[PDB]
């Protein structure tokens, strides 16, 4: 499944409305479309899951609609702080993000990231994401890893969870050289890459997903950048 | 001729209503039911009666009645009626074609919503086949949406069958919690009927 962002770029003024559009290559029977808003220098924020239901602490201006192969987001009354970027994510037989639109105008659970930010090429990269406010072995949650680069956008790396024993999944691109390890004693989970390449320079986030909330990325991490260079 | 009031008080004024997919059911019998107090209350948004007209309910005698109660989203109320189809009328709560009763609903935005988002109300989304009238399904096994069997663990093409409404005080009127009570009459020695 491939998601295409229909509007390229829009310039508006305070007061009026805005209309976005997201198009699917084929039908999404799972119907788990979600909308994220990202300010520069900050982690993305969740707005709508299930294409219609509102998230926590979100005003009523935002509205979502659509079904099948098309979806749309509507902004009733713009504000000067809405200088941001808006994405479009799906879940089902595959997990894919969208290109996203740049728009310009004229809390009880925390995730903390740690690890080196610079690595020698052809070495191992290790990151760790500590959890405060929950147990990593929860029955109804999954722990992901996301990375972003300007050339490729937002990319899904892998995930882990636990129902009766531990289960892992990884993206096809990175299957051969990725590992995710949990640690219940100190309540963390870590990501390891045995071999690294120059294009791997990107910014990484760790995220939590709740199954009953439309499989939407609820809580994100601080995120850190890694550059591969001599 | 017996003189004791029906427990209509506790059904309508209960503190907690269950999810739509696990709706309660209660027997009311051996009491005289005064339906005038309900109708002239003006606190009910919807009061629709099928096969029996109100303002005459204080007459008539029934064998036994039934009270079905739950909470759903505000927009989805129109699906509680005979011959209607949708997510609720297929996978959650289906009424027969020969229904003889009344449907009562009223907004409850100031009791069933929380500041942090209420995730204690759920509803079923996927099911293999539609429901028969008045049949309740409670199981929570993982739905198999693809060719590869899931073997009881969730994953790609292996979805959990329940989802949360996520009520909030700032939601629109179309997305606010509503409480619903469905009364079913069967028309044997009659036991319940008003004065
Ligand atoms: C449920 O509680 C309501 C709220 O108190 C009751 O209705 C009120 O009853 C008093 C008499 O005690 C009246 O003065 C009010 O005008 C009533 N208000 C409304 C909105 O009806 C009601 O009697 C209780 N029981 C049932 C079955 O509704």
């Amino acid at each position: 499944i491939v998601l295409t962002q229909s509007p390229g770029t829009l310039s508006l003024s305070p007061g009026e409305r805005a209309t976005l559009s997201c198009r699917a290559s084929q039908s999404v029977s799972s119907t788990f479309l979600a909308w994220y808003q990202q300010k520069p220098g900050q982690a993305p924020r969740l707005l709508i899951y299930g294409a219609s239901y509102m998230a926590t602490g979100i005003p009523d201006r935002f509205s979502g609609s659509g079904s099948g192969t098309d979806f749309t987001l509507t902004i009733s009354r713009l504000e000067p702080e809405d200088f941001a970027v808006y994405y479009c994510q799906q879940y089902g037989s595959s997990l894919t993000f969208g290109g996203g639109t740049k728009l310009e105008i004229k809390s009880q659970v925390q995730l903390q990231q740690s690890g080196p930010g610079l690595v020698k090429p052809s070495q191992t990269l290790s990151l760790t994401c500590s959890i405060s406010g929950d147990s990593v072995s929860s029955n109804s949650a999954a722990w992901n890893w996301i990375r972003q680069s300007p050339s490729r956008g937002l990319e899904w790396l892998g995930r882990t969870y636990y129902r009766s024993k531990w289960y892992n999944d990884y993206a096809g691109t990175v299957k051969s050289r990725i590992a995710i390890n949990p640690d219940t004693s100190k309540n963390q989970f870590s990501l390891h890459l045995n071999s690294v390449t120059p294009e791997d320079t990107a910014v990484y986030f760790c995220a939590r997903v709740i199954s009953v909330a439309g499989y939407a990325f609820d809580i994100w991490g601080q995120g850190t950048m890694v550059t591969v260079s001599s | 001729n017996i003189t004791n009031l029906c427990p209509f008080g506790e059904v309508f004024n209960a503190t907690r209503f269950a999810s739509v997919y696990a709706w309660n059911r209660k027997r009311i019998s051996n009491c005289v039911a005064d339906y005038s107090v309900l109708y002239n209350s003006a606190s009910f948004s919807t009061f629709k009666c099928y096969g029996v007209s109100p303002t005459k309910l204080n007459d008539l005698c029934f064998t036994n009645v039934y009270a079905d109660s739950f909470v759903i989203r505000g927009d989805e109320v129109r699906q509680i009626a005979p011959g209607q189809t949708g997510k609720i009328a297929d996978y959650n709560y289906k009424l027969p074609d020969d229904f003889t009763g009344c449907v009562i609903a009223w907004n409850s935005n100031n009791l069933d919503s929380k500041v942090g988002g209420n995730y204690n109300y759920l509803y079923r989304l996927f099911r293999k086949s539609n429901l028969k009238p008045f049949e309740r399904d409670i199981s929570t096994e993982i739905y198999q949406a693809g060719s590869t069997p899931c073997n009881g663990v969730e994953g790609f093409n292996c979805y959990f069958p329940l989802q949360s409404y996520g009520f909030q005080p700032t939601n629109g009127v179309g997305y606010q919690p509503y409480r619903v009570v469905v009364l079913s009459f069967e028309l044997a020695p009659a036991t319940v009927c008003g004065p």
